């Protein structure tokens, strides 16, 4: 199907404190393949999927590099930006940074992504057309003036075009088994009385890959949006995530309920009842 | 400006009394990212707890997965205790098998 | 791999 690739860049300020830290992670879909911290001992992109551990010496040599100026560029963009909000050197600010592409199932690019946020409110994001650039604010304003002057825009589309289309389809290839591979949810409905006259039905979704997932809850048929209490799909800790959908039903109408559960991984969506 | 941590306490796999498995805490929805989280058993630290690395979703909120190895029993109880600049108090979330 | 941007910062 569709795959993305993601780096995700987090620089936070600590005045007293020493220097930013600047951290980035890299993610194929929802599957983390390589971190960087300059806070590490001896900073050097580390791999983190089994998958990019056969990369030779000179990628990590190179990635660490990259890494390694995009910290100092970073530091000098926390000073840029505390100067364009007036803010205090005491303070500390964060700047993140998040860039990808999209491809199809054929390799071909479908959309690229280059943003920035400040203190976690949006900055400045390049376009869909990968050409012009969106401020949030007259401070973004002062650097989408500064990129536009330097041609920046150019850069980040070769990037998002090119190796990030090329390296991501060397990923998938070399992760196959994995990041090919779409696990679908073991599902399960648990009924827990409340009082004598209510019952808790819970829906669980447990370890399904990738994350994306649609559990939902109906009463003879209608979908119970307002009444269903619906956690954040969160990770097991072994590449799978989980999910759960539970309602207040009254008791003895507990066969008008119906859990449905579209994922991927699926042949057909689930229709689940509780089963007493 | 800021924004406090969402949490969730549960194991990696269905908990079963004597088999071996994996207490997490997923920290979410977080800003700024510091943060700390501590895993008790029976209201004790748990040490040497693991986390992922520092990673944000596209809102720009972060988050973390703290885990560590843990053998269930029915007698024992578990939780997560979170603190955060948006909190004036360690926030407190105990394990429940069932969620 | 990563992306390297023009170094200018913003
Ligand atoms: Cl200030
Ligand atoms: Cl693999
Ligand atoms: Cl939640
Ligand atoms: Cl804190
Ligand atoms: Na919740
Ligand atoms: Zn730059």
């Amino acid at each position: 199907g569709s795959h993305s690739m993601r780096y995700f860049y987090t620089s936070v300020s600590r005045p007293g404190r020493g220097e930013p830290r600047f951290i980035s992670v890299g993610y194929v879909d929802d599957t983390q393949f390589v971190r960087f911290d300059s806070d590490a001992a001896s900073p050097r992109e580390e791999p983190r999927a089994p998958w990019i551990e056969q990369e030779g010496p000179e990628y990590w040599d190179r990635n660490t590099q990259i890494y390694k100026a995009q910290a100092q560029t970073d530091r000098e963009s926390l000073r840029n930006l505390r100067g364009y909000y007036n803010q205090s050197e005491a303070g500390s600010h964060t700047l993140q940074s998040m860039y990808g592409c999209d491809v199809g199932p054929d390799g071909r690019l479908l959309r690229g992504h280059d943003q920035y946020a400040y203190d976690g409110k949006d900055y400045i994001a390049l376009n869909e057309d990968l050409r012009s650039w969106t401020a949030a604010d007259t401070a973004a304003q002062i650097t989408q003036r500064k990129w536009e002057a330097a041609r920046e825009a150019e850069q980040r589309r070769a990037y998002l075009e090119g190796e990030c289309v090329e390296w991501l389809r060397r990923y998938l290839e070399n992760g196959k088994d994995k990041l090919e591979r779409a696990d679908p949810p073991k599902t399960h409905v648990t009924h827990h009385p409340i009082s004598d006259h209510e019952a808790t039905l819970r829906c669980w979704a447990l370890g399904f890959y990738p994350a994306e997932i649609t559990l939902t809850w109906q009463r003879d048929g209608e979908d119970q949006t307002q009444d269903t209490e619906l956690v954040e799909t969160r990770p097991a800790g072994d590449r799978t995530f989980q999910k759960w959908a539970a309602v207040v039903v009254p008791s003895g109408e507990e066969q008008r309920y119906t859990c449905h559960v579209q994922h991927e991984g699926l042949p057909k969506p689930l229709t689940l009842r509780w089963e007493p | 400006i800021q924004r406090t941590p969402k949490i969730q306490v549960y194991s990696r796999h269905p908990a079963q009394n004597g088999k071996s498995n994996f207490l997490n805490c997923y920290v979410s929805g977080f800003h700024p990212s510091d943060i700390e989280v501590d895993l008790l058993k029976n209201g004790e630290r748990i040490e040497a707890v693991e986390h992922s690395d520092l990673s944000f979703s596209k809102d720009w909120s972060f988050y973390l997965l703290y885990y560590t190895e843990f053998t269930p029993t029915e007698k024992d109880e578990y939780a997560c205790r979170v603190n955060h600049v948006t909190l004036s108090q360690p926030k407190i979330v105990k394990w429940d098998r069932d969620m | 791999t990563p992306r390297v941007t023009g170094g200018g910062a913003m």
